[PDB]
């Protein structure tokens, strides 16, 4: 609760209006895997569709709370149709982006003053506090479709490079094949699944997105940004791994590696490597520069 | 300075169970309790001044009622921070899958 | 142990100079050399504070903080016999400064350079063609208030030279002319003119204080917004309400990013050089003062 | 003993001193009476007990040079005096023989005191019995102390229901799960 | 003792161990506490109640 | 101040002096029961609900005015499965369930010695047929490892002695790895191993050692000696009655006869076992 | 072994200073306006508790009536408004000699140097303050912290809602952090002062002032003596080997 | 009156170590307790500054203030012979340090933790498995400069966080990174994370800054607002014809002697406190210096 | 250590054994008929040590 008056004496005198929102830990279970760390650095930003695009980045400190007299609210405290996003980190390796929406808030702000609301993006119940001082369908979809268009172009670019090389293969990474099977040259089974998952994988924190955003010329030219999502959907996919290889050695890994210059590499089990090319218009650079940086 | 202080470590167990074939050596003792079901829940210790003492579960709870028993996070951290864990093949129930 | 040292003069002193020194025996001097015996130009504060060139105050402060202080003991026709001052030893003082200023028992002596007229402060030696300039010694809260009043007077005089209408000089004079300490009333005349040129003693402390006071709220809002965490001391939050609102409204985006580092760094340098000034340089305590004998037992 | 007291007095050391008070109180009181059961240990036990007693007394006098009383044979000085009663004196002379020159010359104004001497460890110690002259005034002898120590015993307690036993012989037939004591037995002075 | 720890399969990153609480006394493994221990504990429970 | 300086050198190569325990004068620390509380050891940790934590702290967890027996001994507890054999506890053995002798294995091989201490693919040197009595303590990351390893917990208040610290510390076990002559020299030349204090109430860890003399052999051998343990009054009454023919193991009750290098006279009423 | 301490002589009127006071209490001097050759108007901390309002029973048994003291400091209610009363309490040091006179009274203290008497070849003395209204700021927030050479006694005088109160603090670490630890100490009493801050103007904001009395021989501690007055039963902390070096009043908030 | 301490080494150190330690003779290091015989761990500073832990400088200032400082007098194979510092005695001193600053006559010296270089000031003892860590003694102005740099870095490494890289490339590494001197530029070690301790100091600074912003005088702001547009100076070169509009919003009220006198009075009472929030180090006054010997006479 | 008192009526202040044999009585007959338990239950003669 102290965070509200802290903002109103320091940031509320820099930003006009504020809506004070409390998030249960069950809603936190969406973003963070297997961790309950305190949410100080959490950055809330706004993002509004179909007119113009802008974000304003601010920390509201979160602490776990016993202060509701109602038992049910035991937990953490921190043009309608648009988005807010909370970017959550700690000292360790954990980054999450949560999306709060409107028309849960303007209806929710209706009278411990508290009311329950629903999430649209990641459906759970949240609770809104009101302090005594106080075109639908295209709007969420864009961050999906934009990124998925990139995937299609990247996938098509792979095909063009295979069209360069008489449509077979070449091995760029020294990985010994697991055995010299006779029943291995049906590896057409593998490459199809690449175009299965690469098109069905879309998230804001893809590897090539971080490859687009480069602080330096030299160190990103020397550095590789990789992600491996497993085959066929068993488990949780990892994005944004840094290489300051073993991925080709172990199975269940369609490795994908992007340089900062937009050059991509699809690596199959067995060390087969296909180079891919990226195409980004300055609109796309403007969008990724806006959100990511 | 010859009067040295020699320091030892003792230990004793309590709460143990005997297996299914149960046997007695001594013929003197005739206890009423059924020998199958009986189980020791406490210990007797001879003190320095030869006073009999009881070690019991209740006195033992001043360590048994502490969070360092229950929380797994440091066990988990010492288990997974090793180079090679056990062969990762285990897959069954682990998380429920909704229909 | 035996630390009395003599300066030897080049030429014979005249009789007026002899009686003038006999007037001011038991007072303090700046001593440029740790070893006492060397030429007459060292013991004077005329190299820093001269009739010829307009002196900035911080030069005299930096000079007084470094150099040792000595007490005159004897004046003879070709010799000046001085006593060095070292902490851990007791000494004698007479208040032969001119502007009489009452010395209480267990008070705090502070040594500050004179803001009064030169003829009031110094002796000229026509015989050896040199100047000896005596640093003023005054009680600590009075010296605080002296700096206060001359600084505020410099601000008001420079403003009234900038804009005549805003500042009334009679309201300046009635307040700043009087200094009251413990029922004793001392009227001190302010510096005569600021002028278009660089003024007599002040305008350096004033400009340093001015750049500091303008940078203070702009730096402070930035610092307070930067500080916020868990482990910060709680009273800060209680003082978050204490700031005036228009000071709180300032956005950090206006001042450019590296200029934040510039304004902060310059403000911190001015703070740290400025704060030790108001502790008022060299300091001593006196055990017992004698009014009819005019003798202070100091250490 | 300076071994126990070397660290100064503290709570634990005071407690161990009290525990050894209890131990030595139970074990080495009435040592001459317990000398009967020992049998073959006639002399050595009594010698160790009296030598330990002589060792307990400090040998340091601040005046540091006080002149000494001597045996009638001379040389080595008299170290102490044991005061006893008559039967005790006769028994000590039976266990410890080898009576030296009784006639001790040490007191001055040479006189044959007749302070019966025994040699204990290093030192000559005189043993004296003053019971006769106090009898001749019909007054009780002040070394016949009277000790008052208390006793306690319980009656009427309950044995807890997991009953156990050790003796195979006894058959009380009281159906032992329900038996309870209502009285106690004391063994008399006689 | 109190928990049971297992390993899931790794997908893209090496999998980390997981612990789930046993919640009951009978969820002990039979090597650690056998059935004889359980029925004797039951009889002791019955005598206590 | 008067200063006086002496010099000492050893003439012959091999050892020319030997110290020996002769006669016990006193036992200062009593062998009684005093379980060390962990709310004093870790005061900073807590459970979720304030009410439940207050209840648990009040019920169990709750200086001394006086003591009659002597300096109290801190008792530390290791959890252990209930099928643990009696015969492991009757003979001199480490509480971990595995042998902890580092002297036997090769010198300066941390991985080899850590293999003996901490691998369970190969059984312990005490017993070939079993690997370990209680894997809740022996294995890395088990509850004994969490409980009493030094410098993994990192939040314990210093100044409270721990008996199991000498047994579960990986560093203090690893230091024994060197040649045995080095052990013989370092045994008497240096103190250490964090021995407990003398002549206080609650038996803290030592700091000064001004004129304080410790000799601890159990840190070298890495075992602890068993004490007299009786499951019920019946077995201790029979063992006080008859020494030779007493049952070590009854139907369900057990007794451990004390194996201590100082044989102690046990007196109950008028019967004496020594 | 050091140079003999610089004594100070004082003539107080005997009605505002008891003869019964123990040798070694520190004394504080007040400055009068027009006459100050006559009556020095020195205070003792027990007198300061009466001029500011079981210590209270002893402070009323020794000092009876107060209006002489109210005459000596007439503007006390005006000084607590402006926070100027700390500008007049100067520290002087512990007591040594008390030459008895009917109207006047002759107080001899120690301004600076190791505390001692003067008659014989320099018999030493000790300095005493009562254990209530005394807070050890070393046991208040308590690897191993180092053992320094020397310990400092500070004095603070604090204007709470129930008037001003003085405290003596004993620490050994440093002057640059005793200020911060003293702000941490007086945090909750500061939390109780800002109820009626907002109508009152800028001069009231100062919370107190800190001086450094001296450096006593550390690594020893103190003792706990008492007062042997008739009804007293008054516990008092005493310290030996004291070296007085009264400092300036440094502001805290 | 006799200051002498011998430190007994546990086991003998090699000739390679005794050579460099004898090279280090005559230099200051802090000791833990005032005893004749000391353990070696309290002798080294390395207990407060381990390799594995995050570097925390202000806590090392806290450690170095408490720990009575000594001067290494004799290095022997089992013994480190030290004399100590009574505050009121005079003893010789030597300077031989790798980040090297030539000392000045009558310039005061301060003691600091070794910010500059980890290997340069320290020597490890692998025979006894420790490290002896020599502190850094500097002349006072550049010492205060480094202190300001570390405090501003502890602010700005919090401020930058993540989002602007244009903040990161200049702010983190230009003012905060380099310490300039006459014909020289020396690097600083920068903590990877701004850690603990400094933030409580920033809390106390924020408390004083809010209380000072309550009491600001307007006439000095008038002097600034007049001089930045009507005239030009070197002190004002930070401020062009542009003024921060902050001072225009505070600049609406008229001027008055009685308010600014009291405002200045309270600011005088509060700027006295900042010397002890700033200083944090022991002061050594230099009375003589030998450039050929690098051996001064401090005090 | 595990128990506080074997006989709670014997120990406590104001308890039955206390009221039987403290010095708190005065109605009792003169000093004759010495009490053994007197030596166990005084406050003053106990604190004499």
């Amino acid at each position: 609760m102290d965070v509200h008056i802290d903002n109103q004496v320091l940031s509320g005198l820099g930003t006009p209006l504020l809506v004070h929102l409390f998030v249960p830990d069950t809603v936190m279970a969406e973003l963070c895997p297997n961790r309950v760390p305190n949410c100080e650095g959490a950055w809330c930003q706004t993002l509004f569709s179909d007119r113009t695009g802008l974000t304003r980045v601010c920390r509201v400190f979160a602490a776990r709370g016993m202060l509701p007299g109602r038992p049910s609210h035991r937990g953490t405290f921190t043009n309608p149709f648009h988005v807010a996003a909370l970017r959550f980190y700690d000292e360790g390796g954990l980054v999450g982006e949560l999306q709060i929406y409107y028309l849960s808030l303007f209806e929710g702000a209706k009278r411990a003053l508290v009311r329950g609301i629903a999430h649209i993006f990641s459906p759970h119940a949240l609770y809104v506090v009101t302090y005594p001082e106080l075109s639908i369908l295209g709007a969420p979809e864009r961050e999906f479709r934009f990124l998925i268009s990139v995937a299609l172009r990247i996938s098509a670019s792979f095909r063009e490079k295979l069209a360069m090389q008489a449509w077979t293969a070449q091995q760029e990474i020294p990985v010994v094949i697991p055995t010299s099977y006779s029943r291995i040259y049906k590896n057409s089974d593998l490459i199809r699944e690449a175009f299965f998952t690469v098109q069905t994988r879309v998230s804001w924190e893809s590897c090539w997105v971080k490859a687009t955003i480069s602080n330096a010329p030299k160190t990103p030219d020397a550095c590789l940004w990789i992600d491996s999502h497993p085959l066929y959907e068993e488990g949780a996919s990892a994005w944004g791994k840094v290489i300051d290889v073993a991925l080709g050695t172990d199975g269940h890994c369609v490795h994908l590696a992007t340089t900062s210059d937009g050059q991509a590499f699809l690596v199959l089990p067995g060390g087969f490597v296909i180079k891919g090319q990226l195409a980004l218009t300055p609109e796309e650079r403007g969008y990724i520069l806006a959100r990511h940086g | 300075p010859l009067n040295r202080r020699m320091q030892y470590s003792y230990y004793f167990p309590v709460g143990l169970f005997m297996p299914n074939p149960k046997y007695t050596t001594s013929a003197a003792i005739k206890m009423l309790d059924n020998p199958t079901q009986q189980l020791p829940v406490e210990a007797w210790i001879v003190n320095k001044n030869n006073l009999l003492l009881a070690f019991n579960l209740q006195n033992a709870l001043k360590v048994l009622c502490h969070p360092r028993l229950h929380t797994p996070a440091h066990t988990l951290n010492s288990l997974n921070a090793a180079p090679a864990p056990r062969d990762r093949r285990e897959t069954y129930s682990l998380q429920h899958r909704r229909p | 142990m035996d630390l009395k040292v003599v300066v030897s003069l080049s030429s014979r002193l005249y009789t007026d100079e002899i009686a003038k020194m006999q007037q001011r025996i038991g007072c303090i001097l700046p001593l440029a050399s740790t070893h006492g015996t060397q030429n007459v130009q060292g013991l004077g504060l005329g190299q820093v504070y001269s009739l010829e060139t307009v002196p900035d105050y911080v030069s005299m402060y930096n000079y007084l903080s470094d150099c040792t202080l000595a007490v005159l003991d004897e004046v003879s026709v070709d010799s000046l016999i001085l006593t060095k001052i070292v902490p851990g030893q007791t000494y004698a003082i007479k208040n032969k400064y001119q502007p009489f200023f009452q010395w209480h028992g267990t008070g705090s002596l502070s040594v500050m350079p004179p803001v009064f007229g030169r003829e009031h402060a110094t002796v000229k030696l026509e015989s050896n063609d040199v100047d000896i300039v005596f640093p003023m010694v005054l009680p600590t809260p009075i010296a605080e208030e002296v700096l206060q009043k001359i600084l505020l007077f410099n601000v008001y005089s420079r403003v009234v030279m900038q804009a005549p209408g805003n500042a009334d000089m009679l309201d300046v004079h009635m307040h700043l002319g009087s200094v009251s300490y413990l029922g004793h009333h001392y009227e001190l005349a302010l510096p005569e003119v600021p002028g278009p040129l660089g003024l007599a003693l002040l305008d350096n402390l004033s400009l340093y204080f001015c750049i500091m006071v303008t940078l203070l709220p702009r730096a402070s809002m930035r610092l307070v917004r930067g500080l916020i965490r868990h482990e910060h001391h709680d009273l800060l939050n209680l003082f978050q309400e204490m700031v005036p609102d228009e000071i709180a409204r300032i956005d950090l985006d206006d001042l450019s990013v590296a200029d934040d580092l510039s304004r902060m760094r310059v403000m911190m340098t001015y703070l740290q050089s400025l704060a030790s000034l108001f502790n008022l340089g060299p300091r001593l305590a006196t055990a017992a003062y004698s009014q009819e004998t005019l003798t202070a037992t100091c250490w | 003993d300076p071994t126990f007291t070397e660290r100064g007095f503290s709570k634990t050391v005071k407690s161990d001193l009290i525990a050894m008070f209890k131990r030595h109180l139970l074990e080495h009181s009435f040592f001459l009476d317990r000398a009967e059961n020992m049998g073959s240990g006639f002399s050595q036990y009594v010698r160790s007990r009296l030598s330990e007693m002589v060792a307990a007394v400090s040998g340091e006098s601040v005046l540091k040079g006080v002149s000494t009383y001597t045996t009638a044979k001379g040389g080595e000085p008299v170290g102490g005096v044991f005061i006893v009663t008559d039967n005790v004196l006769r028994q000590l002379l039976t266990f410890l023989g080898e009576e030296a020159d009784n006639q001790i010359m040490g007191p001055s104004s040479r006189v044959p005191i007749s302070a019966a001497v025994i040699k204990l460890g290093n030192h000559a110690v005189a043993v004296e019995s003053l019971q006769k002259m106090y009898n001749d005034t019909q007054s009780p002898y002040p070394l016949n102390r009277r000790m008052q120590y208390s006793y306690y015993f319980p009656v009427g307690l309950f044995m807890p229901n997991p009953k156990y036993t050790t003796s195979a012989a006894i058959k009380m037939l009281d159906n032992p799960t329900q038996q309870l004591p209502v009285e106690a037995w004391i063994v008399n002075k006689n | 003792p109190l928990y049971d720890i297992y390993i899931g399969r790794d997908a893209g990153e090496r999998a980390r161990h997981r612990a789930v609480h046993r919640l009951m006394v009978g969820n002990l493994p039979t090597p650690l506490a056998p059935a004889a221990f359980q029925e004797a504990r039951g009889q002791q429970f019955e005598t206590a109640t | 101040e008067v200063h006086h300086e002496m010099a000492s050198i050893d003439t012959g190569l091999s050892y020319s002096s030997t110290m020996t325990p002769a006669r016990v004068a006193a036992i200062t620390t009593d062998m009684g029961i005093h379980t060390q509380d962990f709310f004093s050891v870790f005061p900073a940790e807590a459970f979720g609900n304030q009410q439940v934590n207050d209840y648990i702290k009040a019920k169990v967890g709750a200086g001394a005015p006086g003591l009659c027996h002597g300096q109290q001994a801190t008792c530390e507890i290791i959890v252990t499965p209930v099928t643990a054999d009696v015969a492991y506890f009757q003979k001199s053995n480490s509480p971990r369930g595995r042998a902890a002798c580092v002297v036997s294995c090769e010198n300066y091989n941390q991985e080899v010695a850590e293999g003996l201490i901490y691998d369970h693919s190969r059984p312990d040197a005490a017993y070939e047929y079993r690997s370990t009595v209680n894997p809740w303590a022996s294995q890395l990351g088990s509850l004994g490892d969490i409980m009493y390893n030094s410098s993994y917990r990192q939040t314990a208040v210093p100044g409270l002695y721990s008996p199991c610290r000498a047994f579960f510390n990986k560093e203090e076990l690893l230091r024994n790895n060197r040649g045995l002559y080095n052990m013989v020299n370092e045994y008497s030349q240096r103190l250490g191993g964090h021995p407990a204090t003398s002549n206080t109430e609650v038996q803290f860890v030592v700091i000064a050692g001004t004129d304080v003399f410790l000799e601890q052999p159990c840190s070298f051998l890495q075992e602890a000696f068993p004490a007299l343990s009786a499951s019920s009054r019946a077995l201790i009454d029979e063992f006080m009655s008859v020494k030779q023919t007493h049952a070590p193991i009854h139907y369900g009750h057990y007794i451990i006869e004390e194996v201590a290098p100082v044989r102690r006279i046990l007196k109950f009423g008028n019967k004496v076992v020594f | 072994g050091w140079r003999p301490p610089v004594f100070g002589d004082f003539l107080i009127h005997a009605s505002s200073f008891n003869n019964a006071e123990a040798t070694g209490t520190p004394l504080f001097q007040f400055k009068q306006s027009d006459p100050f050759s006559g009556v020095d108007a020195v205070f003792t901390p027990l007198s300061l508790f009466i001029l500011m309002n079981g210590l209270t029973r002893m402070a009323n048994l020794l000092y009876d009536s107060p209006a002489t003291l109210a005459d000596l400091v007439p503007d006390f209610g005006r000084l607590v408004a402006d926070r100027r009363f700390h500008n007049f309490i100067t520290p002087v040091g512990p007591l040594v000699e008390n030459i008895k006179s009917t109207y006047l009274n002759k107080i001899t203290t120690v301004v600076h140097g190791p505390v001692v008497s003067k008659a014989i070849p320099r018999s030493t003395v000790k300095v005493t303050v009562p254990q209530e209204a005394f807070v050890d700021l070393d046991a208040w927030l308590s690897g191993l912290q180092p053992c320094p050479a020397d310990a400092r006694l500070y004095v603070a005088l604090t204007y709470e809602e129930a008037g001003p109160r003085f405290t003596f603090f004993q620490s050994s670490r440093g002057h640059c952090q005793i200020m911060n630890i003293l702000r941490i100490y007086y945090s909750p009493s500061i939390m109780h002062r800002y109820a009626v801050v907002q109508p009152l103007h800028i001069e009231e904001l100062t919370f107190g002032a800190v001086a450094c009395l001296g450096t006593f021989s550390a690594t020893d501690g103190w003792r706990r003596s008492a007062f042997n007055y008739r009804g007293s039963s008054l516990p008092v902390v005493e310290i030996d080997s004291f070296y007085s070096n009264v400092s300036d009043w440094e502001v805290i908030l």
